[PDB]
């Protein structure tokens, strides 16, 4: 739980840096400046945001395979400890598993 | 299947514009039909506060030589604010007109007047031939050729020593490798354009977060609440709903921001209340439906939102859509469906368990889904 | 200007929204019936009524399914 | 240099002035506890008395009335005045202070005649 | 015009920290029940700041100076007053403080507070005389021995006519802008600043822009300069005093309330435990 | 197979947009630009197809 | 209380490297130079 709202929370924290801009805000560039600069500024914007979506969503499958992985093992414990008697030793607790 | 189709967002029904109750005039003639000009090492300072200022009629005068722009373009420059304007003026020949932009190096940019490479404003010359010029010479303008280092930007030098360009301690005595401190200006309608005289005026604008000063020509409306509206307060702009705000700013503060990056609340120029901001509406449509092979008719589903302000989120499916019943869900308001008891096993999930299918008013039909057959041991 | 870069993001952030639902069934739907345990509690001296479902409470959990929901934040 | 530098031990009949007098390099304000130390042979190290920062002051039962310990606040030091000596007050003094990491001292051998 | 002081004599200079003392807000903006992490220039922690008695007292049978020497200013001056009988009065500032340059004047008085940016001729010895016993009745009669002449008034500002308490102030000289940063507080025996956390809130914002280097001290002259009378002539014999401390470019973490008001804060470069604070971005770390 | 499929036919789908450059092929750009500016466009569209 | 790891350093350059305040326990080990704990 801790790490998505932390991840969230990162890439929400992004959106206020510059990247090599003049400011963070949009809607300042488009009010302030005409297009000749205005798209000069708004491509460094458009690939520092665009750069940042990237790592997160990287992130985030990653993690996701991993928690796919864990529910596999939790459902094949659920086949076997829960709905039957197993013999495999310590895949139930340790000792020999009863119920 | 279940398909995410696309995004809808509330329209912003309505804009408006509120500035302070300032309704002075800039002295914009003051420092632009000055008679006399500093010279180039001491220039002047004049700040501008606490005026409305007409930037066309300047820009449109036409009895300007330059009127380049830094960080701004001219044209908008009406509609923006700025905490004071501080106004520098002085005399440069045709040649060193040049030198005023930023990032750029020359005798007048290091010894004279740097700009800071993140400058903001703009520099006006225009030449001073009938004015500044005399046909024996106007020498009051002085010309700095030497120094011990470039100056900062923005930085005055007034000091009229006599620096030592050898190891010999001029000791405030000319001679050798010691020069006069301020060589002076040949300014005579003989020469040339490039030295004919120019006079230079430099505007320096400070978008800081504070309390303007300065605003353009502009009109104040009406403060509309509870509805989807394009804000404009101070220069700073935006686009939501805006409600009454218990929130205890205090006196010395404007702004507030919870997440560092959205600006919450405000406070309104001319009537020192406090009121949140909100972003209207967003969400993404998903369209419920079976195989095309079965049938044609489908239901949307507007997820995560209230579905009373639905009918005002040309296709244009919606408004006088009323469908059957527009009941709400966890997931958001279900339209074009029917709301069913009887629990069966699901087969297009929708969340929160609401499942949907079609079977034989509306032919697609919703109900809650069935874990599976009850029974007892 | 940048072509489709946006739909594979959609896309992958989809097939995970799916991929996690998927998870939950597969872990949890492993019986087709609903069975309830019998109102008489006579299990030769073997009490459950720690882990069996508690009807007083206004959710039907165990106290065990209570300490564990009021712990996670 | 030694961070903390203890003076005043040696030999004293019972009954005389005495006056142990550690300095600290650094500021003796940030800190944050000053603490003197005694140990008689045989025994095990014990508490004398402590000085924290905001100016709370504690004696061991066997110091009050006789030892006060004090700081002043112009060479940076604390100092702590014996009077009234006796014999099972020999021991080896050392003053202890904790900013974030303990620090010790050495010497101080006091010796009381009786 | 000014008059000279007769009795000087010395005391060493004392000594005292400031733990958890003199922070202001940055910007002006409001927050709410979240910890932010700024970086300006703060008085650090647990800092040696100076002790100045305001009546320099050899001994309390009445031999009795003035404790005003000039100080510098460097990138900042943290300034509090704790007092009974409102003995400061004011500060000047400046580089020189003489009529060659300008210089900032700010001066409380029996009538008003004053504001004036002159080139004024400052003598060595400028305060402000006080006859509270010196006529027959008990009455507050006051007395200007600042300077001598003031010239080019580019900047004035004057208020309208008009126990011991805390008086913080910080002052801060950027970009050609002077801000003053106060705050009261009631406060009883306290020969030093007491411990604590209080939030110094802007005062007013101010556009001199010029050069600071140096500044000084404005007190009341209690006194006379000629015979003031039997003795005891300063109030308590040097109770009334101030302190100086030096702010320096550190980085701060500042913890909002749900009012918005800043309750606590660390300074990220005092120790390893401060430091692991600002990288978690929490006031509790675990093992 | 379908997953495989579409991934191939959104890579080479990519070739045909511009990434803020003037054109999306190689060879106008070339035949119509000499060297200075020229690489600056290629700039662009390597960095995009990279 | 808490103690500081250098990683990977002798227990040589460390107090030239929050002051180090001289050598008060430096004990060394292969992981690094360890302040503030004893052995
Ligand atoms: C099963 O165990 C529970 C406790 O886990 C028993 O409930 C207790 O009952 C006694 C007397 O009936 C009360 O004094 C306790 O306060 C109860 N504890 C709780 C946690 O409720 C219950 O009686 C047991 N049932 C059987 C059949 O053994
Ligand atoms: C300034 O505000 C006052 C009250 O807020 C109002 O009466 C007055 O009309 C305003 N000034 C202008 C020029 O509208
Ligand atoms: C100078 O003043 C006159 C009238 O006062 C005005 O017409 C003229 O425009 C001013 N100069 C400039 C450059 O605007
Ligand atoms: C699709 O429609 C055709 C024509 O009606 C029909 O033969 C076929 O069975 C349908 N497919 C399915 C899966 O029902
Ligand atoms: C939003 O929907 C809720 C139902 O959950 C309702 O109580 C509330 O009044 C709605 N708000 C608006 C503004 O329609
Ligand atoms: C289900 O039946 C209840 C009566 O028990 C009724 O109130 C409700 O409206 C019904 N809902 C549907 C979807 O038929
Ligand atoms: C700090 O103040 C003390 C007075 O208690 C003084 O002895 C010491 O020298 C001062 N240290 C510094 C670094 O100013
Ligand atoms: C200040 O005033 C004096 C006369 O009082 C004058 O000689 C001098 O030039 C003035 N300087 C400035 C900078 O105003
Ligand atoms: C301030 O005055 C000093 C002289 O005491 C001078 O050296 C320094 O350059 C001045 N600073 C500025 C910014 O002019
Ligand atoms: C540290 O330096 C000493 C100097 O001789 C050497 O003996 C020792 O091995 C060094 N330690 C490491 C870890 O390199
Ligand atoms: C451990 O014991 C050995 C003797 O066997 C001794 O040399 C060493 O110093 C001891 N270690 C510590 C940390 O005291």
């Amino acid at each position: 739980v801790n790490q998505n709202a932390q991840a969230l929370n990162t890439l929400v924290k992004q959106l206020s840096s510059n990247f090599g801009a003049i400011s963070s805000v949009l809607n300042d560039i488009l009010s302030r400046l005409d297009p000749p600069e205005a798209e000069v500024q708004i491509d460094r914007l458009i690939t520092g945001r665009l750069q940042s979506l990237q790592t997160y969503v990287t992130q985030q499958l990653i993690r996701a395979a991993e928690i796919r992985a864990s529910a596999n093992l939790a459902a094949t414990k659920m086949s076997e400890c829960v709905l039957g008697q197993s013999k495999r030793v310590d895949f139930c607790g340790k000792g020999y598993h009863l119920m | 299947g279940i398909y995410q189709t696309s995004n809808f967002r509330v329209q912003p029904t309505e804009s408006i514009v509120r500035f302070p109750n300032i309704t002075n005039l800039c002295p914009f003639g003051e420092v632009f039909n000055a008679t006399r000009f500093a010279s180039v090492y001491a220039w002047n300072r004049k700040r501008i506060s606490n005026c409305v200022a007409d930037y066309s009629v300047l820009y449109n005068s036409a009895s300007f030589s330059t009127f380049k722009c830094y960080g701004v373009s001219p044209t908008k420059l009406n509609d923006l604010c700025f905490t004071n304007v501080y106004a520098d003026s002085f005399v440069i020949r045709g040649d060193e007109v040049r030198q005023i932009a930023p990032g750029q190096t020359g005798k007048i940019a290091d010894y004279n007047y740097k700009l800071p490479d993140d400058f903001t404003g703009c520099v006006i010359a225009w030449n001073s031939n009938n004015l500044d010029s005399k046909v024996g010479g106007n020498y009051n303008y002085l010309y700095r050729l030497f120094r011990k280092s470039n100056l900062k930007p923005f930085e005055r030098d007034i000091s009229t020593e006599i620096y030592q360009a050898g190891s010999t301690p001029c000791n405030g005595v000319e001679g050798f490798n010691c020069y006069f401190p301020l060589q002076s200006y040949g300014f005579q309608p003989t020469n040339g354009v490039g030295y004919q005289p120019y006079r230079v005026v430099v505007l320096s604008f400070e978008l800081l977060h504070a309390p303007a000063t300065v605003c353009g020509p502009k009109k104040s409306t009406n403060l509309v609440k509870n509805k989807c509206v394009n804000f404009n307060f101070n220069g700073l702009t935006g686009t939501g709903v805006l409600t009454e705000s218990n929130k205890k700013f205090l006196p010395f503060q404007q702004f507030g921001r919870d997440i560092a990056d959205t600006t919450d609340a405000v406070r309104d120029p001319q009537t020192l209340e406090i009121l949140d901001i909100t972003p209207c509406s967003f969400g993404g449509v998903s369209v419920i439906t079976p195989g095309t092979n079965t049938s044609n008719q489908v239901a949307v589903l507007y997820q995560g939102v209230n579905c009373t302000e639905v009918p005002v989120a040309t296709p244009t499916w919606r408004v006088y859509s009323t469908g059957s019943n527009v009941f709400q869900t966890r997931a958001g308001c279900l339209i074009g469906a029917e709301h069913v008891n009887n629990s069966y096993e699901c087969d297009i999930p929708i969340g929160a368990g609401i499942c949907a299918s079609y079977q034989t008013s509306q032919s697609i039909i919703a109900y809650t889904m069935s874990l599976g057959a009850e029974n007892s041991v | 200007q940048y072509g489709s870069f946006c739909t594979q993001l959609n896309r992958a952030l989809t097939g995970i929204a799916v991929e996690q639902d998927k998870n939950t069934q597969e872990v949890f739907a492993q019986v087709k019936q609903i069975y309830k345990t019998p109102p008489i509690k006579d299990f030769g001296g073997f009490n459950f009524s720690q882990i069996l479902p508690d009807p007083s409470k206004p959710s039907k959990r165990s106290p065990i399914e209570d300490l564990l929901f009021n712990k996670v934040t | 240099q030694v961070q903390l530098q203890e003076s005043g031990g040696g030999l004293v009949q019972a009954g005389g002035s005495l006056r142990l007098s550690c300095a600290a390099s650094e500021s003796i304000f940030r800190m944050e506890l000053m603490e003197w130390y005694h140990q008689a042979p045989g025994k095990q190290r014990e508490l004398v008395a402590t000085i924290n920062r905001c100016g709370s002051t504690n004696y061991s039962d066997s110091v009050k009335g006789r030892f006060i310990i004090s700081s002043d606040n112009a060479k940076n030091s604390v100092y702590l005045q014996m009077n009234s000596l006796k014999d099972e007050d020999t021991a080896v003094y050392s003053c202890h202070a904790r900013t974030w990491t303990s620090y010790w001292g050495r010497g101080t051998q006091v010796t009381v005649s009786s | 015009q000014c008059v000279n002081l007769t009795t000087r004599t010395q005391l060493p200079p004392a000594y005292t920290n400031s733990f958890t003392r003199g922070v202001y807000y940055p910007d002006k903006v409001f927050r709410s029940s979240v910890l932010h992490s700024t970086q300006d220039l703060f008085l650090p922690f647990f800092s040696n700041v100076t002790w100045f008695h305001a009546i320099h007292v050899s001994g309390t049978n009445g031999t009795k100076r003035f404790d005003n020497p000039v100080l510098p200013f460097n990138d900042g001056v943290y300034f509090a007053s704790t007092e009974k009988s409102n003995i400061i009065r004011g500060w000047i500032f400046g580089t020189t403080l003489d009529s060659k340059t300008q210089s900032l004047l700010i001066v409380n008085n029996a009538t008003n507070v004053v504001i004036k940016v002159c080139e004024f001729q400052f003598c060595n010895d400028p305060f402000l005389g006080v006859y509270y016993h010196k006529n027959n009745k008990s009455w507050m009669e006051s007395e200007f021995r600042v300077y001598s002449s003031a010239n080019n008034c580019t900047f004035e500002y004057v208020s309208q006519p008009f126990f011991k308490n805390l008086r913080e102030f910080v002052f801060k000289n950027i970009d050609g802008y002077f801000k003053i940063y106060s705050k009261h507080t009631p406060i009883n025996l306290v020969r030093d600043l007491p411990q604590g956390f209080s939030a110094l809130e802007p005062l007013v914002d101010l556009p001199i822009g010029i050069n600071i280097t140096r500044f000084q001290t404005l007190l009341a002259l209690h006194r006379s300069y000629l015979t003031p009378g039997d003795s005891s002539s300063g109030w308590t014999a040097g109770a009334a005093a101030y302190y100086v401390g030096y702010l320096q470019p550190r980085t701060f973490l500042l913890k909002y309330n749900e009012n918005g008001t800043i309750t606590d804060a660390v300074d990220c470069a005092l120790d390893p435990l401060s430091e692991t604070k600002c990288t978690l971005k929490s006031f509790t770390v675990e093992k």
